[PDB]
RNA sequence: CCAUCAUUAAGUUGGGCACUCUAAGUUGACUGCCGGUGACAAACCGGAGGAAGGUGGGGAUGACGUCAAAUCAUCAUGCCCCUUAUGAUUUGGGCUACACACGUGCUACAAUGGACAAUACAAAGGGCAGCGAAACCGCGAGGUCAAGCAAAUCCCAUAAAGUUGUUCUCAGUUCGGAUUGUAGUCUGCAACUCGACUACAUGAAGCUGGAAUCGCUAGUAAUCGUAGAUCAGCAUGCUACGG
């Protein structure tokens, strides 16, 4: 709905919280965020065509659109083996020690 | 040579079948310019290769074997090396020192773990 | 405490993921090769007992 | 470390027709986190087993879509 | 590490195109693992920019740079301990600063990207007549130790 | 004393390999049938003091190959012990008919298994120099290759061994294809370990 | 493939790979037998611990290769090149055909 | 395993093309050896025969000696105690922990390349229903069960990467790929504990990461990995060695 114009659009969804392994895997890899869009890249009908990917739940910081908060009810199990992002600093029993150190 | 002539370096055998005539790029009959866009390892061995004029004297026709992709090639030069004593003895003056006369300079110096060479101490714990 | 807790895989044992498939005559319960059921270095020691031939170096 | 066999208890699932249709006990010789969680695990009780005793941890109605394996707190981490 | 000491070092070899190792050590700055797939192209989009921006090839106007990089004459001193004791000294190609490859003028690769493809072509031609620029090949290895006279 | 335990010395000319084993199936049980039987004769041969190791399994028609050439213990009288093992060692091996034996020619000259011949020279600790340890002085100078002798078997509770030397001499002392082996045994020090390290030189 | 009647290095496989030239010419056949091949080895995978103490290495050699020779062309009356008794009992003569 | 035999399927089959590649052991090797500034006080260098060079060069074992240093929670035990358990045993749990001070195996911000397929190849080492090829079952997993002959070959494999060419303009950009319903997909009552598929609904950072740390000078890293033994259903670890 508010994808960036004037340049390539495959930086639209790659690094957004809430959506991961559909950001650059289902919304850009499976679906279409344009990869060769100039300032004039058919922003007359294509712009409105790709707005049905913004209509599910709570998307990309757009928290009424696509993705996020279906795990809300799931939050209350008193459980461990989904904390990797459900609780996304993974404190799911693994290391934040000396050398377990790459991502978050 | 129609036999297992000494074409062999850097993990290569060669059935150097010495058909008189064309000496060309007979490494599976292809090119190396952007297939080896490095484009540095083929023509550099001209002091052994091109000096005898075995480009219209004999083919190599090497049967290749061994060496992971960055390892094998350049062995047609040794395929024509032992040919040069029977293909074109035009530059046999420099092969006693280094060339086609005796052997090959560089090859698979099998992995010696814990050292690289000659007094080093690169950026491991040391320098 | 003498003899036969090592005899688990000697008898029919349930889980050999512990892997008491070992060598002969020393201490190793768990995590080496497979042959004579309780040891680690016996794969060479007992292998040099006429099972498999010899071994050399020559002079670097 | 496999992903085989969605497994309700298969011996206590024989009793879970009466312990999840009804409620399961509160502090008993149970484990209260392996047997998978689903939105039909609503309003029941269960006892998590560290070794001190089986301390009650509930199985409420919001329990649908999460997983298990600190089924006893292996660290009690606090440490430093 | 004394009792033992220190002895000279290694160097490089030319290429059959121009018979020049000045281009060789510059490729050896980038000679990835035998896989020089376009490290070759990065060298040929760095070294050609002195032979192109300056009309003459590797041996005449590039010689304005490559007469002055790893040495015949450099700055060096002898076993004198902790004092100044400085004088100009002639040298060999053992430890290296003023005829073929060393220190300052020629950072080919130091402009406003995080690239190698086009960055080497950016900051390259400053060693046209041996005039500074940025740290790869010579300039600042000539002007060391000639300062104090009165309160020295 | 920060020393490792050797087995093979100079293998490639002098040191050899007696591997003639063909019991190919059942590496868990048929291998057991010919290796665990080696855990058997440590007691019966009465201070065997034997030569070397020569094991051989004759194409799974296994006749047991351990010589221990001190006669009588393995001979009997015209096939008494051997023929008895023909029926007894059917539990050891498949047949084990007429187990063999050799004659030992100055067994203290054999580099490896001399260690028993000298562990039974001082383990008694009672007249342990003349009645038993006569043979350190008998087996001295038959010209063995590895010239190294030591004894450590329960002498006051010793946790190390002994050596003897003098001094002079000149030679080109480098030789690269000799033969020698280890020795280590089961005496009780009672507080801090020492399994007796024991060799002699012929 | 890689000769071994039970003799492995060339102070004994100068007997085995040298009698491959001869024992392959024993009895009934017209074989295409002897094919001196590359070698094979065998590593003694061991270390020296029960809890902790391990990690040492040195200079190996090893060979034991039991053969496959291509002796599959028999003649049951003209004893030429297959089936002479060649030490099968003590020597583990495993010559695949 | 063709270079031409022809009946090139190259049944590499008739013979044996197949001297060679094939699959090439032996012994060529040993400055065995000349001229020297070698002054002899010599061999190595200069050479020069060697397939190999000056041991051609490496891949298990290390003294006179054993600190008995992890391990009586391995066995042959000195010794006891437990002899209705401290033996235990089962499975109920987890034992793969979970702020960790430390750590390591595998990582992107590339344009020698991010995805795609190929260029093609494999040494390896495996097998008794084998690999799972082959169709197969896939962008995601990869079963299906025979295949091949118990395997000189067979399967592995299209291996792959490197490279073809870009995708992008070197950002934080298909960069790149964990997470919960996932299938339980490969799967045995019992995985969701005690994997991941890159795949969908599920961001994990990151500007070449700082000084430092700590491996790599030749088929090894880079390029990436293919087989094998633990894996009673769990590998990235490990070992064999590859284009």
């Amino acid at each position: 709905v508010d994808i960036p114009r004037e340049k390539r659009v495959v930086i639209s969804l790659t690094y957004i919280y809430g959506i991961g392994t559909s950001t650059a895997q289902k919304i850009l890899e499976e679906a279409n965020v344009s990869a060769d869009t100039r300032v004039k890249d058919l922003t007359d009908d294509e712009l409105g065509r790709i707005r049905e990917v913004v209509d599910g739940y709570k998307v990309e910081g757009d928290l009424r659109r696509e993705t996020n908060l279906n795990i809300k009810r799931l939050m209350e199990i008193s459980s461990y083996r989904g904390i990797r992002h459900r609780r996304g600093l993974p404190v799911r029993g693994q290391k934040t020690k000396n050398n377990a150190r790459t991502r978050k | 040579v129609e036999y297992r002539g000494t074409g062999r370096r850097k993990n290569s055998v060669a059935r150097v079948r010495l058909v008189p005539g064309e000496g060309n790029i007979t490494v599976n009959n292809r090119d190396v310019r952007e297939y080896l866009p490095f484009e540095s390892l083929i023509l550099d061995l001209n002091q052994p290769f091109d000096v005898t004029e075995t480009k219209g004297n004999y083919d190599v026709l090497v049967n290749v074997h061994g060496g992971g992709f960055t390892g094998q090639a350049q062995a047609i030069r040794h395929g024509i090396a032992r040919a040069l004593l029977e293909a074109d003895p035009e530059y046999r003056g420099s092969l006693k020192r280094a060339g086609l006369l005796t052997r090959d300079p560089r090859m698979k110096e099998r992995k010696k773990p814990g050292l690289k060479a000659a007094r080093r101490s690169p950026q491991f714990s040391k320098r | 405490a003498k003899t036969s807790m090592v005899a688990k895989q000697q008898k029919k044992q349930k889980y050999a993921v512990r892997e008491y498939t070992r060598c002969e005559r020393c201490g190793r319960p768990h995590s080496v090769y497979r042959k004579f059921k309780l040891c680690r270095i016996c794969f060479r020691e007992l292998a040099y007992k006429g099972q498999i031939p010899g071994v050399r170096k020559a002079s670097w | 470390s496999i992903k085989k066999g969605p497994f309700v208890d298969e011996h206590l699932m024989k009793k879970v027709e009466a312990q999840e249709g009804s409620e399961k006990k509160q502090v008993i010789k149970t484990w209260s986190r392996r047997s998978t969680i689903f939105p039909n695990f609503i309003g029941h009780t269960f006892a998590v087993y560290d070794g001190r005793k089986h301390v009650p941890v509930y199985v409420t109605e919001d329990m649908v879509g999460h997983k298990l394996g600190e089924f006893a707190p292996t660290r009690t981490f606090k440490g430093h | 590490m004394p009792r033992k000491g220190s002895v000279p070092k290694r160097d490089v070899l030319p290429d059959p195109i121009h018979n020049s190792k000045l281009v060789t050590k510059l490729i050896n700055k980038i000679m990835l693992d035998g896989k020089r797939g376009t490290a070759q192209r990065i060298l040929y989009s760095a070294f050609d920019l002195v032979e192109q921006r300056s009309g003459r090839d590797a041996l005449e106007v590039f010689e304005e740079a490559i007469n002055n990089i790893m040495p015949v004459l450099e700055v060096k001193a002898r076993r004198v301990g902790g004092s100044n004791y400085q004088v100009p000294v002639e040298v060999r190609p053992e430890r290296r600063t003023t005829l073929g490859l060393r220190w300052l003028v020629n950072y080919a690769r130091l402009r406003g990207e995080k690239t190698m493809e086009d960055r080497l072509a950016n900051e390259i031609l400053d060693a046209a007549n041996n005039t500074g620029g940025a740290v790869k090949k010579r300039e600042d290895t000539h002007k060391m130790a000639e300062a104090n006279k009165a309160f020295a | 004393g920060q020393k490792i335990n050797p087995i093979g010395l100079r293998v490639g000319i002098i040191r050899d390999w007696e591997a003639k084993w063909y019991a190919e199936k059942d590496f868990a049980s048929l291998l057991h049938e010919d290796l665990k039987i080696r855990k058997f004769i440590d007691n019966e041969l009465k201070e065997a003091s034997v030569s070397h190791v020569e094991i051989e399994r004759a194409a799974n028609r296994i006749n047991i190959a351990i010589h221990t050439g001190k006669p009588g213990m393995v001979i009997g009288k015209g096939g008494s012990e051997i023929e008895k093992l023909r029926n007894k060692l059917n539990a050891l091996t498949d047949k084990k008919v007429h187990i063999n034996v050799i004659e030992i020619k100055k067994v203290d000259l054999d580099a490896r298994l001399v260690a028993e011949n000298i562990a039974r020279q001082l383990e008694n600790r009672a007249s342990f120099r003349r009645v038993q340890k006569q043979a350190i002085t008998r087996a001295m100078k038959l010209g063995a290759k590895g010239i190294k002798t030591q004894v450590s078997g329960r002498l006051g509770g010793a946790d190390i061994a002994r050596a003897e030397q003098y001094s002079e001499g000149t030679v080109p002392l480098h030789t690269l294809r000799a033969d020698i082996d280890y020795a280590h045994a089961e005496a009780d020090t009672t507080y801090g370990k020492l399994g007796v390290k024991v060799w002699i030189y012929r | 493939i890689r000769i071994r009647l039970k003799a492995y290095d060339h102070r004994v496989i100068d007997q085995s790979a040298e009698k491959i030239v001869e024992t392959a010419k024993r009895s009934g056949a017209d074989v295409s037998g002897p094919i001196p091949l590359p070698t094979e080895k065998s590593v003694y995978t061991i270390i020296r611990a029960v809890h902790k103490y391990k990690d040492s290495r040195e200079q190996f050699e090893q060979r034991t290769h039991k053969r496959l020779i291509d002796i599959v062309n028999p003649t049951p009356k003209t004893v030429d090149a297959l089936m002479g008794l060649n030490l099968p009992s003590g020597v583990d003569i495993e010559i695949k055909l």
